[PDB]
RNA sequence: GUAGCGGCGAGCGAAACGGGAAGAGCCCAAACCAACGUUGGGGUUGAGGACAGGAGUUACAAAGGACGACAUUAGACGAAUCAUCUGGAAAGAUGAAUCAAAGAAGGUAAUAAUCCUGUAGUCGAAAAUGUUGUCUCUCUUAUCCUGAGUACGACGGAGCACGUGAAAUUCCGUCGGAAUCUGGGAGGACCAUCUCCUAAGGCUAAAUACUCUCUAGUGACCGAUAGUGAACAGUACCGUGAGGGAAAGGUGAAAAGCACCCCGGAAGGGGAGUGAAAUAGAACCUGAAACCGUGUGCUUACAAGUAGUCAGAGCCCGUUAAUGGGUGAUGGCGUGCCUUUUGUAGAAUGAACCGGCGAGUUACGAUUUGAUGCAAGGUUAAGCAGUAAAUGUGGAGCCGUAGCGAAAGCGAGUCUGAAUAGGGCGUUUAGUAUUUGGUCGUAGACCCGAAACCAGGUGAU
RNA sequence: UAACUUGGGAGUCAGAACAUGGGUGAUAAGGUCCGUGUUCGAAAGGGAAACAGCCCAGACCACCAGCUAAGGUCCCAAAAU
RNA sequence: GACAAUGGUAGGAGAGCGUUCUAAGGGCGUUGAAGCAUGAUCGUAAGGACAUGUGGAGCGCUUAGAAGUGAGAAUGCCGGUG
């Protein structure tokens, strides 16, 4: 028998268009450019889920550097001291402690300095 | 082996011995499936056609010159990508019937009959006593034999009064022993077969 | 319609029991002064169609049993 | 088995491959044909046995022999196939045909010597191999040429 | 797809036997008689002829009537249901019944065996048309000859599966040109024997081919870009002409198709009515997208960009309640897609956008794999019966059980060979039928596209 | 931890750079033709500003965890003024 | 439970999604089917539900069978509209 084109085409295309909500102009309206932009969005999001981890480690390191220089220390020497002292607190936690509790961070700096001298 | 023979009033009129080579085999489901598929395919008429680019009316001339107009090159207004053009491939009239070895056909018939035997779907009656066609009488007879809705009635030869009386009842089908086929037996929930028809079936199918 | 046997091929090979094709040898028509004695003697002996050639020509002789 | 519960035997059915229906199938676009050339074309490809213009194999090889118009081919029965008859049987082409030993009689029946004959028989056949006659007579039987 | 034909290339490709459908045989010319060369009689072949009631207008000769039959071309009858509920409407649901040789189908305000038209079944023809049976009606009771410009032959061609070849067999043109039952022809050059037949006159039903039609039906065929080109057309339109050739279906159950009032010249509207519904009001079922507008929650006039993505305050909301939705200051990262390419952001190709349509199919063969039945066996084809079925029957045929050899042949071997030699191919079981999948072959063979070639026409407005 | 044999199904027959052994050219070419290896092709990720073919390294998916490679640590811009 | 593997073009292999039609079974529907529209829903993907509006009469599910079975590109064809 004959299979007419039917409704499946419209359903698939409408899915893509709904995924393109908020895009500029024709990119939220026309199926072809919307499909291209949604593909681009998937590829970008895959790349950026990996890049996000780099970005946030970088932010924590910058903050830890600022906090350590407030105690006459560089980031690299502070991390060397913490490693030699056996302290396993990661960079997110160290930056959060430096922001939240200055005194606890000062004690951590004392431990790192002691392990180096 | 031993099957009860009933009267149309529902009483035990005797007993019959039906061979285990026809009603007592283990059903072969692969062969039975193939037989059912074969019979359903043989029922297909296969009358379906479309017009390819040669069969569509007109379309002799080249629509425009090959080069220079800026249009896509075209050869006939009846090409498949044209609206109203010829169909590429599509249905063409053909038969769907095919054949299987005779031994497989016999094994399929035996398997269907044996499946009826195992599932308590075999009812043997002494004889049908219908001098004049009357659908109401056959309906009451099926009521008295505690039969389900889908019933296949098997007589030895062409019984005109039985066929006339059971013809209009939905879910009831009538055939002869020679006319037994896998679709008819498989569709039925129960088999109502006379003693003589059972003997003839046992003889023909061994 | 039925496939057609390659009649030229059919005139040059025979099927063996295992399904291989026995063939005659090229270079056996003339110019025998230019081939050595041993060459001609050994060119009298039949060969088989090679497997690489069989892969190419099997359908041409599907009916020649 | 019910018509609403049909089941093909395992491994007896397989879905056909449809090419040119999208990239994910692996046969979309070029549809398994690769790219360009003669073999990529509709109706494309050289005839079987064509070697691109190199002289083909069945032209570089010579023709050989002839066909005998009067070629006689015999139906053959070996000794091991005569072992199905009872001792003292008189074997005849009619009996061999009736017993299923010989389907097509052809130019005549010939008895060959493969297998062991452990039953005394009387055999009437058009031809006998030497070992067939020796083994039929050795087992106490007799043979005749008809 | 054998034998054979074939730049022995591409390809082309029988027939007899066997199995079936159907079945039917006959009339002359001639010798020879009767009559006045022409008419009658007679005769019709593989050896015959000369001489010595049963058959019929379907061939075998040809015209008619009587009565009956059937069928076709109009028609007739034809079983059985009520109630409530939701509804605009009941056939739906619910409850209780009925008919059935009728539970095919269509219609009826939604989906009906029992409301209607019908169906099963039965009945029916004034007239005409057929097919037909009986009666009738017709007709019948080796002395001589046996197809002559023939057969046949040469040359040139053609048809035969066959390309002139070892080419028989059939036909045509030109030219030549027999024999006369002790005859003549064929059996694949040709000769002899043998075998079969009897040319050069004619007639013949059936089995077979097709479908513009008609009647009755059918479909795992289309459902308005499909299916006819055409559901409303060979029309509109184009062309001097031959010729080419569209688009265009749907109110509602019922027209109940909007009385009347208001703005307006009208068109068109807002009310009022009809209707279940009028955003069902005729451009009339549903009414997607592109595209065009009106309102506004967040945002935007120091900013450099494939427009997103990840991070992220602020503001506005509140969901299939989910570690929610909308927007988004600001920061990081980031040169569309497809094709074709060594390599394309490419300034190489293609796409204005949206929608619809648009490309490995089927038949018959081959091979392989999986499945299944049977197994030294496996299996039928046409045909017949059957419901366009399954299936039953049909064993002709096909493959296998044995190979080797160019062949004669021999045979678990065989070929080569002088060989008790060596070597090649074989033996020291498993096939076969159907079918799913893959692939190949013949077909247009995945789709679209030339420039051209040929044939028959139409044009000197 | 493969290899070979037998079958079913292919695609491929335009290659490119780099390093190195050579011909050719002019110890020219992002030249051309052979040998050898790698990568690209058909490979994203980090480095070389950008940059198929160079260096590091082969992405099953998720994480706001950790250690390293090439390459780097004054600011752009992570880490030694 | 504990080890390994899972970049990929031509291409080979496997498993699935969805469309129309058919058979059988079992269901839905004027207390509103298909279609359409919206949504913050589910599944590893193709895709599947539910709720609400529109619509006004047909349509799912299960198993099996068959295909005119899936479009974004062909200076593709037709229509509509920029
Ligand atoms: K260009
Ligand atoms: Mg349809
Ligand atoms: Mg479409
Ligand atoms: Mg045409
Ligand atoms: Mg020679
Ligand atoms: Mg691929
Ligand atoms: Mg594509
Ligand atoms: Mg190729
Ligand atoms: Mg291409
Ligand atoms: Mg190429
Ligand atoms: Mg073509
Ligand atoms: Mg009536
Ligand atoms: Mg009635
Ligand atoms: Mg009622
Ligand atoms: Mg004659
Ligand atoms: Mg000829
Ligand atoms: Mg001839
Ligand atoms: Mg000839
Ligand atoms: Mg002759
Ligand atoms: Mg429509
Ligand atoms: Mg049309
Ligand atoms: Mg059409
Ligand atoms: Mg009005
Ligand atoms: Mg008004
Ligand atoms: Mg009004
Ligand atoms: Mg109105
Ligand atoms: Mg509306
Ligand atoms: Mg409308
Ligand atoms: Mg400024
Ligand atoms: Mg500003
Ligand atoms: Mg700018
Ligand atoms: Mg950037
Ligand atoms: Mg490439
Ligand atoms: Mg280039
Ligand atoms: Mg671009
Ligand atoms: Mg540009
Ligand atoms: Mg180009
Ligand atoms: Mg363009
Ligand atoms: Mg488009
Ligand atoms: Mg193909
Ligand atoms: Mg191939
Ligand atoms: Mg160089
Ligand atoms: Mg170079
Ligand atoms: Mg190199
Ligand atoms: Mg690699
Ligand atoms: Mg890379
Ligand atoms: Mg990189
Ligand atoms: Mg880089
Ligand atoms: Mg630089
Ligand atoms: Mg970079
Ligand atoms: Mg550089
Ligand atoms: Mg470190
Ligand atoms: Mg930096
Ligand atoms: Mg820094
Ligand atoms: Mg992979
Ligand atoms: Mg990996
Ligand atoms: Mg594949
Ligand atoms: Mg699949
Ligand atoms: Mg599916
Ligand atoms: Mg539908
Ligand atoms: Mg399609
Ligand atoms: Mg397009
Ligand atoms: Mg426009």
């Amino acid at each position: 028998p004959r299979v007419k084109g039917g409704t499946v085409t419209r359903a698939r295309r409408k899915k893509t268009i709904k995924l393109a909500k908020g895009y500029f102009g024709s990119k939220h309206t026309l199926y072809k450019v919307a499909k291209q932009q949604v593909m681009k969005s998937g590829q970008y999001a895959f790349r950026d889920r990996r890049q996000r981890k780099r970005d946030f480690r970088k932010l924590w390191i910058t903050r830890i550097n600022a906090a350590a220089r407030q105690h006459e220390m560089s980031y690299s020497r502070l991390m060397n001291g913490l490693k030699k002292a056996g302290i396993d607190i990661n960079r997110k936690m160290l930056s959060e402690i430096a922001i939240s509790d200055e005194k606890a961070f000062a004690q951590l700096v004392t431990k790192a300095k002691d392990a180096l001298k | 082996a031993n099957y009860d023979v009933l009267k149309l009033d529902g009483t035990k009129s005797g007993s019959i011995e039906l061979s285990d080579a026809v009603f007592g085999i283990e059903p072969n489901n692969s062969v039975l499936f193939e037989a059912i598929n074969l019979q359903r395919a043989s029922l297909r008429q296969g009358t379906h056609a479309v017009k390819n680019r040669s069969a569509v009316s007109g379309g002799g001339r080249k629509p425009w010159k090959q080069k220079g107009t800026g249009r896509a090159r075209q050869g006939t207004i009846r090409a498949p990508q044209w609206r109203g053009g010829g169909i590429v491939f599509g249905p063409t009239p053909r038969s769907y019937a095919y054949k299987m070895p005779k031994k497989m056909r016999r094994l399929a018939l035996r398997s269907a009959l044996s499946f009826k035997a195992q599932e308590n779907g075999l009812t043997v009656v002494d004889a049908f006593n219908f001098e004049a066609p009357k659908t109401k009488e056959f309906k009451n007879v099926l009521s008295t034999l505690e039969q389900p809705k889908k019933v296949l009635v098997v007589t030895e030869n062409e019984d005109v009064n039985v066929e006339l009386s059971a013809r209009n009842i939905p879910g009831v089908q009538v055939t002869t022993a020679q006319g037994l086929n896998v679709l008819d037996i498989t569709n039925a929930d129960s088999l109502v077969i006379t003693e003589a028809a059972a003997k003839k079936v046992e003889e023909v199918l061994g | 319609p039925k496939m057609k046997t390659h009649r030229g091929a059919a005139k040059r090979v025979k099927r063996t029991a295992s399904g291989q094709l026995k063939r005659s040898r090229a270079f056996t028509s003339h110019l025998f002064a230019n081939k050595s004695t041993k060459q001609k003697r050994q060119l009298r002996k039949a060969r088989l169609v090679s497997k690489s050639d069989m892969k190419r020509v099997k359908q041409l002789l599907a009916y020649k049993k | 088995m019910k018509l609403h519960e049909l089941k093909p035997a395992e491994g007896s059915r397989k879905e056909r491959n449809r090419v040119g229906r999208g990239v994910a199938t692996g046969n979309g676009k070029t549809s398994g044909r690769g790219h360009k050339g003669q073999k990529a074309r509709s109706g494309g490809g050289v005839r079987p046995g064509f070697e691109g213009g190199q002289l083909p194999l069945f032209r570089r090889l010579p023709k050989r022999g002839f066909t005998n118009i009067n070629r006689k081919e015999y139906a053959i029965v070996n000794l091991d196939q005569l072992n199905k008859f009872e001792d003292g049987t008189e074997v005849t082409p009619a009996l061999l045909v009736e017993s299923g030993v010989v389907k097509n009689e052809k130019s005549g029946i010939k008895i060959l010597g493969n297998g062991s004959l452990d039953k005394k028989l009387t055999v009437k056949a058009h031809k006998f191999s030497a070992s067939a006659a020796e083994a039929i007579d050795a087992k106490g039987g007799a043979h005749e040429v008809i």
